[PDB]
DNA sequence: CGTCATGATCATATTATTACGCCAGACAGGG
DNA sequence: CCCTGTCTGGCGTCCTCTCACCTATGATCATGACG
């Protein structure tokens, strides 16, 4: 029935028209399939997913950046990415990826001064969320410390 | 959605895995130009001072 | 710059390459030392690996030059004092 | 600051007072007139500090020359508000209170400290019993628990010096009056003197706790809280919801409940308690503290709103949504962004497209620095407003900061280590990330809406690590095998498959050409068709000279497309890599040979040029799929009608009563399988060779240029099955039972499908989707457990210095050789130096890495078994040496000193877990010599060779030394051949009965009955409808105790009445019988060999790999022989039947209760050896470890998991599974404590006891000997000498309580503790830093 | 207007989109013939016939 | 426990005439106590109680430096300790 | 001027179960 | 004390995006209106 309706119009029977090229202006071999397809635009647009953050706001209880897009936030450098950087020999990239860029507040203000002055260098320090872990374990009957 | 003239051919890699390659004739005709509306609220609260 | 293969051919560890090139780029960027190869407005990282590929920098030559240019500073201080 | 250890212990009440700056006394939080807090409630100011910096509550000090002085009005030290993040307060509990983590952690530390069960302690601690303290010279004991009437008795008769209390005061008096020295001496003396195994195990656990409690500095009464800490107020924040109210956090609710109940208890102890009354309030306080420390561990939890239980402290440390897995191991990160990916094929493979807006927002402070370094803004604020306005100069600044600065691209499910790569950005007008297509083979990323995230390396060392270690040109080999990961995926192999073929007559046929240059000039002008065979002249460079390229020239009979491709191939390769069809495997090994000949840089630029010309000629091809491309066979209808006539025949045979239901069902499914295969064969001929074209002579046929045939034959998308479903019938689908529908789907997708056929297709499809969902759910947790059991193993030396390695032989299931020697002994250092069978002639030295030339020289000489050094048999203390690992997979050379191989190994095993599944005789093929292994054979009367062993393994030795067939041979099987003989192909050489266990003999004599009394031992059951009856031998159950202790035996004798002995040994010849024997030949018949004395009646997926690495025991363990020698029976049926093994040189009295439901193997007169089986079934791994060795269990694990990964068609090299098996069997148990300080049943880690007896034995002492035990990976990871690793893994409560009472002291020991604490990993560059730091110690 | 990719058809077995494509081209062929018979200002008899 | 604690015939008789002390209580509003503020412009610090009103207000102890000015407030107005 | 009714504002924790599943190790039941 | 059943503890993928929801009811006190 599709063939008989393509025969009513003067279209080719097999549905395939030979098509020229726009750049070269010379014919594509082995004639190609054209027609009309009914295509839908979905509302997963690209200027609703795209996001970027240099330095925004920081969370209150653990001094790490906020999450999401409406809150101007940074992407979660999750656990499997930490495994994938342990799997290379990248050691300084992971150290700044979880001490300087993320958590340590004096470390990141030293970093921001050092970046706007041209000196690429990090003063590491300690994650502040590890001090939160010390306060939560210490708030039990447990006595966690840091020796030496 | 809308019905458009489609061809099945590999065209210079720009439709490699599942991608779609669209002429400017589609965007000139203003035919996928969807219209969105955002609601922005602003309340006048009651605080101190 | 695309590959760093010969920079590992001359420093076989591929982890000592990062230390030697970081030490070299820190000497070129903040310390204000001239590059030993003529650049093409490359950044200091690629100039460091480009000096590694010529062979004129590794950890041996960097320790030789830091000891000699520390002895030069202390020698200048001692000849200024006495 | 600087520190090398994190010590954990219990906390004395003086320690909690010395942390604390004040005391919380009231439960109010905020005033809610203002938000100035109430003194001195939870949120305070004079306990915890000022809300605002240098902003005193009263306000009186705010000068720069006036710092240090404290306030007088509110008494608030004008300092900083950061100090409200660190000051703690304390609550003085009015009555002591039992901590819940030491009461109900299973085991109970207060439980097996007091030598008292948990039910008595719970009935004392909740004020509903009485325990005794200071019992005095009365009838009552010390640990005797009482009740109300018994306390009335004890206070009437003994209201004097007798005493007893209840509640936490009584437990505190018990724990304080505990004398630890007396308990140590008494338990050591009892375990010297008692010696009962229940008491042995229980008392050695209690003395382990007491020695770990005495050696540390704890005290027992510190497990009962007197003073309770509060968390600082910034860490329990009070969020506003912008509605005038504070939906509080759960912690302030819990602390408020404890302070309410405690203040009411202070007031009730103040104004006097009504006798037996000051008890309910203390019960309420204990239950409120047990709600605060761990909510829900005690019976039913509390809630605020409405059903959900609210969050205690242990719910903030444990699990997901807690500080270990959500905030400390994976963090949210500044200088990062994310968008939707797209293709853009104009990129080189070390660069990616990235938007101008994202590149301007990620790289802000770089632009600020360049602005105030070039002098276009005075301060930082003018520069910020310039880059907010985006004026015309900052785009030049941005092109000057992007230029040589890598970024990290990341796909969101990172499975293996190629999921994070580093590129050099190119600015794009637009809002997507243009990503190079070949690279998307490693991300497993299509472009149907995938989203990738970019990160920026700030510091200088991170730019060098994202250039030298993580760049997209460096990672071209996978770390799972040696396969390249830059395989050209789909459009480009269609372009190359269309570019180089040949059709028999096209434009420009047979003309000769002066090189590939005018071949391109002929194709671009239309004077010659692209695939038309042509003689050309090529000049190829082969590197026969010593690193110098030799130019040879020739005239190849080839096509035009092959010449136009040949203008792109680099110099060193030969021509016969482009002189074929070039599908997907041909182009993949093309790139493989270009890598292993010319190195790296021509392989990168040649991958780029392959992608460019593949996209270009796939564009010029126009390989379009249509509806006339799927040729229906003309014989589909007649084959369907023949199969339907056959099911009509089986129908009208079924209703005549000749076939059953199951036989009918099997015949119907066999004829539909036959019809499906004939339809598939017909459509495959009508696709591949239908096109006929005249050669300018008469006619000729060729390979077809159909569109869907090239898309299925090149390897772009599809296979034989999917193009079979589009033209032939799509077969028999399954039903949700797992069964299979007898009426198949006789309709393909080119034709229609009616309603029922589409419904059955929906059964299959939704079963597949639910499999993929729950499959991913298990696969991710498998990767987690493997990277948390390995986690730590770093290549830390350069030569261990041992010899013992494992033996690599090619695996032989019993058909074709599945995995050859080249693909197993590729790149691993030899254990013993291989001598060719020209014995005393060395082929390889004993420390030679076996790369590809050496593997070819192994394949030529047909080397039997290259014994090779494995990771599991190493000798390096705290790590693995470099030579026992092998080649650095993903690279070419030996492994570098430092690369963390545990993590890459665990990712390489768990990464194909997404692909896995979830829910008579011996026939020879080849020809060669015949080998037998572990056989006890004898000669029958027929002249053949019959077998008297289950452990017989037949082998087919080929002409050059190795083995191509292996067959497990059953017990009593009959061979048509012998050992060392020669057979031919297709010759069945063995036959047996799988239903009957033959009891064939060795000597030739009469048969008599010994200990066979009729009526009891044997019963009279006449075979009714046949006639040949037998005296049926019964089991131990049916006959009573008059014959239960008498075993029926068949004694093979001679005519003299004696026993014809075994040839060689003077031992007699008699065969004892177990039950269920059907003895055919009765008393008085001469027998020979080969005659049965009696007749005897008789998950492979992702959970299988899980059950291997978890090391579960199976439900039916195949039991093995404990010790060698003869074997016999024991006590009769205490549920099970015993077994007594008596050796020749060993000792007899060992016994084991075998269940008689298992079919046994061994008789009374058979000798066993340790490591040999007693029955059959799946074989437990712990038995392999304790009975056969360590090499046996690592070999068994790698074979049993490689069968799964090769059944699903996945390549994983065996080093990774060997190193996971190294991190499994890491503990050990002591046998003789010796001159060290260990116990007799202690389970200490292996490297500790090996260095201990290495330093004992090196001097003139006697060391300590050991024995190894195998732990499953979750138990091997929870049993560490480092509590932070075992806390970041599963249950945190049990790990922290055990490490708390033990006083355990971590020293940061490897990777994950240093990821926690925020310092360098001791793997890559941080390994050199840690060698420097440890050398300066 | 739009150039798709053919290689998504034999693996991802949605062969219905190619029949939808051919029948859509048939529909537009009938529409083009109506547009040709109406742009030439033809009387209603030939339009009724077609 | 499942049932109420075995109450013997002793405490009941002992609680037949208790409260033989005085006001005592939880030390809140008395003659010489302490009480933090919660409302007004003179809040944020603490205060003391003495002779309050009764069915109207109380007695707040407001003082800065070395001077003090009493300001009758109802206890709802203040924050009873 | 006094009393009653209505309206507005401020103040605390049941209100009077059932549809996961496996493994594992301790606690205890039966003999 | 030696099994053998029961019990209750552990655990069950990653990343992102969107949306709502986050009391109301009862009692007491004060003010106004009507008698
Ligand atoms: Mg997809
Ligand atoms: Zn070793």
């Amino acid at each position: 029935e599709i063939k008989e309706l393509l025969k009513l119009g003067d279209l080719p029977t097999s549905g395939q028209i030979r098509l020229y090229d726009g750049r070269t202006g010379e014919q594509f071999e082995r004639p190609v399939t054209v027609g009309y397809m009914y295509m839908l635009k979905l509302n997963h647009l690209v200027d609703d997913k795209m996001h970027a953050r240099s330095t925004g706001s920081y969370s209150l209880v653990t001094q790490q950046p906020l999450g999401g897009k409406a809150q101007f936030g940074g992407q979660r450098f999750g656990e499997m990415e930490v495994w994938a950087l342990e799997a290379y020999g990248a050691a300084y990239t992971l150290q700044e990826m979880l001490t300087v860029k993320s958590d340590d507040v004096n470390g990141r203000t030293k970093m921001y001064k050092n970046i706007v002055d041209g000196n690429h260098q990090m003063e590491p320090g300690m994650p502040e969320s590890f001090n939160v872990l010390l306060k939560e374990i210490r708030s039990l009957g447990i006595n966690i410390e840091l020796e030496d | 959605g809308q019905n458009m003239r489609v061809a099945f051919m590999p065209w210079n890699g720009y439709n490699f895995e599942d991608s779609i390659l669209v002429s400017e004739r589609v965007v000139q005709e203003d035919r996928f130009t969807t219209i969105h509306i955002q609601e922005l609220a602003c309340v006048s609260r009651d605080t101190k001072l | 710059r695309v590959t760093v293969q010969d920079a590992v051919e001359k420093i076989g560890n591929r982890f000592d390459l990062v230390l030697v090139a970081a030490r070299r780029a820190r000497q070129m960027q903040v310390g204000g030392k001239d590059p030993l190869v003529p650049e093409e407005n490359d950044k200091t990282t690629v100039i460091a690996l480009r000096e590694i590929e010529e062979g004129l920098i590794n950890n041996q030559i960097l320790d030789v030059r830091e000891r000699q240019e520390q002895q030069e500073q202390e020698a200048a201080e001692l000849q200024a004092v006495t | 600051e600087e520190f090398d250890a994190i010590k954990i212990a219990l906390a004395s009440p003086d320690m909690i007072r010395s942390w604390s700056f004040g005391e919380v006394k009231k439960p109010e939080t905020i005033n809610y007139r203002t938000f100035k807090p109430e003194r001195d409630g939870l949120f305070c100011a004079r306990i915890f500090g000022p809300v605002k910096d240098y902003e005193c509550l009263c306000g009186k000090y705010k000068r720069l020359k006036h710092r240090g002085v404290i306030c007088e009005k509110c008494g608030v030290e004008v300092t900083q508000t950061k100090v409200r993040r660190e000051r703690m307060g304390h609550i003085e509990l009015a009555s002591p209170t039992a901590h819940i983590w030491f009461l109900k952690s299973l085991p109970s530390r207060i439980g097996l400290l007091l030598d008292m069960p948990l039910r008595d302690i719970e009935r004392v601690l909740y004020f509903e019993s009485y325990v005794v303290i200071e019992g005095g010279m009365t009838n009552l004991e010390r640990q005797q628990i009482l009740t109300e009437e018994q306390y009335l008795d004890a206070l009437e008769e003994f209201g004097d010096e007798f005493d007893a209390k209840m509640g936490a005061e009584a437990i505190q008096a018990l724990l304080k009056s505990m004398d630890l020295e007396q308990e140590c001496e008494q338990l050591r003396e009892e375990l010297n003197e008692t010696n009962s195994e229940t008491k042995r195990k229980k008392l050695t656990k209690r003395i382990k706790l007491l020695e770990a409690f005495v050696q540390s500095g704890n005290k027992p009464e510190w497990m009962i809280l007197t003073v309770l800490p509060v968390l600082p107020p910034d860490l329990r924040p009070l969020v506003p919801l912008d509605g005038g109210r504070f939906a509080t956090s759960d912690l302030n609710d819990l602390y408020r409940r404890v302070i309410n109940r405690n203040n009411r208890l202070k007031r009730l102890l103040d104004l006097a308690a009504p006798d037996i009354i000051v008890r309910n309030e203390k019960r309420m306080l204990q239950e409120a503290v047990d709600a605060l420390l761990d909510n829900g561990r005690r019976g039913r939890a509390i809630t605020g709103s409405n059903k959900r239980p609210l969050k205690s402290l242990a719910d903030m440390i444990k699990g997901k949504q807690g500080r270990f897995r959500q905030n400390l191991l994976g963090k949210r990160v500044d200088y990062s962004g994310r968008s939707v990916i797209t293709v853009g094929p104009y990129l080189r493979l070390h660069q990616c497209g990235l938007p101008k807006k994202m590149a301007l927002e990620l790289f802000k402070p770089f632009i600020y620095g360049k602005l105030e370094l070039r002098g276009l803004a005075t301060t930082i604020k003018a520069a910020k407003k310039m880059v907010e306005r985006e004026e015309a100069v900052v785009w030049d600044i941005l092109d000057e900061v992007i230029r040589e600065h890598p970024v990290l691209l990341n796909r969101a499910p990172t499975l293996h280590r190629l999921g994070i790569q580093a590129f050099e950005p190119v600015l794009i007008e637009g809002k997507a990330i243009q990503l190079h297509p070949l690279v998307c083979a490693a991300y497993n990323a299509d472009f149907d809406g995938d989203q990738m995230a970019v990160h920026v390396p700030l510091t200088l060392e991170a730019q060098l690590e994202a250039r030298a270690l993580m760049m997209s040109t460096n990672n071209i080999l996978s770390p799972a095998n040696g396969e390249p990961i830059i395989v050209p995926s789909q459009d480009v192999v269609l372009g190359l498959y269309y570019m180089t073929r040949d059709c028999v007559n096209a434009k420009g046929e047979g003309m000769v050409l002066t090189g590939p240059k005018e071949a391109e000039r002929l194709y671009r002008s239309g004077l010659a068709s692209l695939h038309a065979r042509v003689k050309v002249r090529i000049t190829e460079y082969e590197k026969d000279a010593n690193g110098e390229l030799v130019a040879k020239t020739s005239l190849k009979d080839t096509t035009v497309g092959r010449a136009i491709l040949w203008m792109i191939v680099p110099k060193g390769l030969p021509y016969s890599i482009v002189n074929q069809a070039l599908g997907k495997k041909a182009i993949s090994k093309m790139l493989n040979t270009c890598y292993r000949i010319l190195g790296l840089k021509p392989t990168v630029i040649f991958a780029d040029q392959i992608m460019y010309t593949g996209f270009a000629y796939a564009a010029r091809s126009g390989a379009s799929v249509g509806i006339d491309d799927m040729v229906i066979p003309e014989k589909k209808h007649e084959i369907i009608s023949e199969a339907e006539a056959e099911v009509a025949e089986i129908q009208e045979q079924f209703q005549s009563g000749l076939v059953t239901a199951g036989e009918r069902y099997n015949k119907v499914i066999d004829i539909w399988a036959a019809a499906n295969d004939r339809v598939s064969k017909a459509m495959m001929d009508n696709l591949q060779t239908e096109t006929v074209i005249n050669r300018d002579g008469q006619e000729e046929k060729q390979v077809s240029f159909n569109s869907i045939y090239m898309m299925a034959d090149s390897g772009a998308r599809g296979s034989a099955a999917q193009i079979r479903q589009l033209a032939g019938m799509r077969g028999l689908m399954a039903k949700p039972d797992g069964s299979i529908i007898e009426t198949p789907i006789t309709a393909n997708f080119r034709e229609g499908l009616n309603v029922l056929q589409y419904f059955i297709s929906t059964h299959g499809a939704r079963k597949g989707l639910a499999d993929t969902a729950l499959k991913t759910a298990n696969s991710g947790y498998l990767t987690r457990r493997l990277v948390d059991v390995a986690q730590d193993l770093v290549v830390t030396e350069d030569d261990c210095g041992t010899h013992e390695g494992i033996m690599m032989t090619p695996v032989i299931e019993g058909g074709d050789v599945k995995e050859p020697l080249r693909d197993r002994v590729l790149g691993r250092v030899t254990a013993e130096d291989v001598l060719k069978p020209g014995t005393a002639d060395i082929l390889v030295p004993r420390n030679t890495l076996l790369h590809e030339q050496w593997c070819d020289l192994l394949e030529e000489n047909s080397v039997d078994a290259v014994k090779v050094r494995s990771v599991v048999s190493c000798d390096t203390d705290f790590g693995v040496c470099a030579h026992c690992y092998g080649r650095d997979l993903a690279r070419g050379h030996i492994i570098n000193k430092g690369e963390a191989i545990g993590v890459i190994a665990a990712q390489s095993i768990g990464e194909p877990g997404t692909q896995l599944t979830m829910r008579s005789s011996i026939q020879v093929k080849n020809k060669g010599s015949i080998k037998l292994s572990n056989v006890k054979s004898v000669v029958n009367s027929s002249g053949k060779l019959v077998i008297t062993s289950r452990n017989t393994e037949l082998k087919l030795i080929d002409e050059f030394g190795r083995t191509k067939e292996s067959y497990k041979v059953p017990y009593g099987a009959v061979l048509a051949k012998g050992d060392g003989e020669q057979v031919a192909g297709g010759e069945t050489v063995a036959n047996w009965d799988p239903h009957t266990m033959p009891v064939i003999t060795e000597v030739s004599g009469f048969v008599r009955f010994t200990d066979m009394i009729d009526g009891q031992t044997i019963t009279r059951q006449t075979d009714e409808l046949t006639g040949l009856s037998s005296l049926v031998v019964l089991d131990s159950a049916e006959r009573t105790a008059g014959g239960k202790d008498l075993r029926p035996a068949l004694k093979i004798v001679d005519a003299q009445g004696n026993d014809v002995l075994i040839p060689g040994t003077d031992m007699p010849a008699q065969y004892f019988l177990p039950g269920k024997a059907i003895v055919q030949l009765e008393d008085g018949v001469q027998i020979s060999s080969g005659d049965t004395l009696a007749r005897i009646p008789q998950t492979g997926g992702l959970p299988r790999v899980a059950d291997l690495f978890e090391a579960r025991r199976p439900k039916e363990p195949a039991i093995l022989a404990e010790i060698s020698g003869i074997v016999s029976f024991g006590k009769e049926t205490k549920g099970k039947r015993r077994l007594v093994i008596t050796p020749v040189d060993g000792s007899d009295p060992y016994e084991e209760m075998i269940p008689k439901w298992r079919q046994l193997n061994v008789f009374e007169g058979e000798r066993v050896e340790r490591g040999d089986v007693i029955s059959d079934g799946p074989e437990a791994p712990h038995d392999i470890l304790r009975l056969r060795g360590v090499h046996a269990v690592t070999r068994y694990i790698v074979n049993e998991v490689q069968d799964v990964y090769r059944l699903q068609g996945v390549k994983i090299n065996d080093k990774h599974i060997e190193v996971i098996v190294r991190q499994m069997l890491r503990k050990a148990t002591i046998v003789n404590a010796g001159s060290s300080d260990f116990l007799e049943g202690e389970q200490v880690e292996y490297s500790r006891v090996k260095i201990a007896n290495r330093e004992l034995e090196a001097n003139g002492k006697v060391g300590a000997t050991y024995s190894r035990d195998l732990l499953g990976i979750t138990k091997a990871s929870l049993a560490t000498e480092s509590f932070i690793s075992a806390a970041s893994f599963q249950e945190t409560t049990r790990v922290l309580t055990e490490a708390a009472v033990a006083g355990k002291r971590d020293e940061l020991r490897g990777l994950k503790e240093n990821v926690i604490v925020g310092r360098l990993i001791p793997a890559g560059t941080g390994y050199a830093y840690h060698q420097d730091r440890m050398r300066r110690r | 207007d739009i150039v798709l990719n053919p290689l998504g058809v034999p693996s991802r077995m949605n062969i219905g989109q190619i029949l939808e494509t051919h029948l859509g081209m048939a529909a537009k062929g009938i529409g083009d013939k109506i547009n040709a018979m109406l742009k030439q200002q033809q009387e209603v008899a030939k339009l009724r016939e077609f | 426990g499942a049932s109420p604690a075995i109450v013997p015939s002793a405490v009941i008789h002992q609680l037949s005439v208790y409260k033989p002390k005085d006001i005592v209580d939880p030390a809140t509003p008395y003659p010489g106590d302490k009480v933090i503020i919660t409302e007004g412009a003179f809040e944020g610090f603490q205060a003391i109680f003495t002779e309050p009103d009764g069915e109207a207000r109380s007695m707040l102890l407001l003082n800065l430096i070395n001077k003090e000015i009493k300001h009758s407030v109802k206890n709802t107005e203040f924050r009873k300790l």
